[PDB]
């Protein structure tokens, strides 16, 4: 696995080059929001972002070493965590707002258009604030987003001796590499040894909050689906259904 | 499965 | 604040001291399970453990510096994570079984006694197996449990600053334990990350567990205590 | 107004 042989600098550079584009929403700015129309915008966007995510995932070192079955389980597990951490990143420089897209910048009050949404908005906003407080750097962001991809689904594997186990090993080797890379960035940034471990922890603890947000957004998305608020694409339907079985 | 096909590209 | 001045050794000592007891279940092992009895056993147990958890939290350095309201918020957010990491930890040396209590050790398949339960069991066991392969130490475990208490509800809030200061001290404590254990700096940072990433899976399980518990309540498959209903209500 | 957790904490 040539990926295991990468330096920290090579890991960072590869992750930066893999970054997906910032997409635009199909927001028609001279039409009144409804619950249905706002949900449509978010799910239309997500659907287009998913195709770009898949090509990004293929570009994360080690991901293409895994089987097709395992790549699927990993993306199925983490897709919404990844979209949300991207959103929180994009929003870093806009206090009080979520930059879903350059033409779709929403504050919490706009979240109230959709029932149950404001609660999720509020968690995303607080995560954005935390990112700002910590002064999260893009090099750290891309590492974290890659940790989510590799980690979130890693224990929902089963165990078929060597087969499942070595896919698990590999993933952990790669995760260990991203840790080394994170530490490297903080050292190059001049943080002390103590600050390095402290910051490493602060950043990883955020992931527990992103998981929480993904769990609640998946519940919320399921609810919108079950209430015929919005038509989901087959892709999004499949991604959502992976969380009900 | 759509996800499966997309990964194959 | 007095928790900010603890040494690493003294953080561990304090956390080790604050540990709640291992409770027994009421289960009469002369009769087999039903869906209603198993779930009754689980909730009766959790309800008794919750009383001890509140005592334990008050003994977590820095927790008592927080306002009563903040203390409540943290416990409401984290209670099921805390119960589950506990369960994962005592099941650690029983591959394939979940030691809910010394007299209630349930192998994977008994999760099928309750609809929807086996999926949660499978997650719990996978986590136990992870702990095992990492050889999680008790001193590390108590650090992790306290991190959950302090971290899980913090972003849903000077109060925030203190929690982050205490969190830093516990990070300092975990790294101390690993340094003490002979690990290189590189191994120390790799193990710190590995342990903290498990907290993401523990959150996942809590969230899943919460919806299952909610379903079992609506479908009325078992009566829940007032305290447990209240801890449930906090999430919805 | 009278959550059980509240009163358990203040003991
Ligand atoms: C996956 C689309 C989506 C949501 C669905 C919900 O039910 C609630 C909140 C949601 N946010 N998003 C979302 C997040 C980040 C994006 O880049 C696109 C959509
Ligand atoms: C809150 C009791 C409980 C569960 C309820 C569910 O619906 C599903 C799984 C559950 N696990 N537990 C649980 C966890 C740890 C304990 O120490 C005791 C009960």
């Amino acid at each position: 696995s040539l990926a295991l042989s990468l330096t920290a600098d090579q890991m960072v550079s590869a992750l930066l080059d893999a970054e997906p584009p910032i997409l635009y929403s199909e927001y028609d700015p001279t039409r009144p929001f409804s619950e249905a129309s706002m949900m449509g915008l978010l799910t239309n966007l997500a659907d287009r972002e998913l195709v770009h995510m898949i090509n990004w995932a293929k570009r994360v070192p080690g991901f293409v070493d895994l089987t097709l079955h395992d790549q699927v389980h990993l993306l199925e597990c983490a897709w919404l965590e990844i979209l949300m951490i991207g959103l929180v990143w994009r929003s870093m420089e806009h206090p009080g707002k979520l930059l879903f897209a350059p033409n779709l910048l929403l504050d919490r009050n706009q979240g109230k258009c959709v029932e149950g949404m404001v609660e999720i908005f509020d968690m995303l906003l607080a995560t954005s604030s935390r990112f700002r407080m910590m002064n999260l750097q893009g090099e750290e962001f891309v590492c974290l987003k890659s940790i989510i991809l590799l980690n979130s689904g890693v224990y929902t594997f089963l165990s078929s001796t060597l087969k499942s186990l070595e896919e698990k090993d590999h993933i952990h080797r790669v995760l260990d590499k991203i840790t080394d890379t994170l530490i490297h960035l903080m050292a190059k940034a001049g943080l002390t040894l103590q600050q390095q471990h402290q910051r490493l922890a602060q950043l990883l603890l955020i992931l527990s909050h992103i998981r929480h947000m993904s769990n609640k957004g998946m519940e919320h998305l399921y609810s919108m689906k079950c209430k015929n608020v919005v038509p989901l694409s087959d892709l999004l339907l499949e991604m959502l259904d992976a969380h009900r079985l | 499965k759509i996800l499966h096909r997309l990964l194959q590209d």
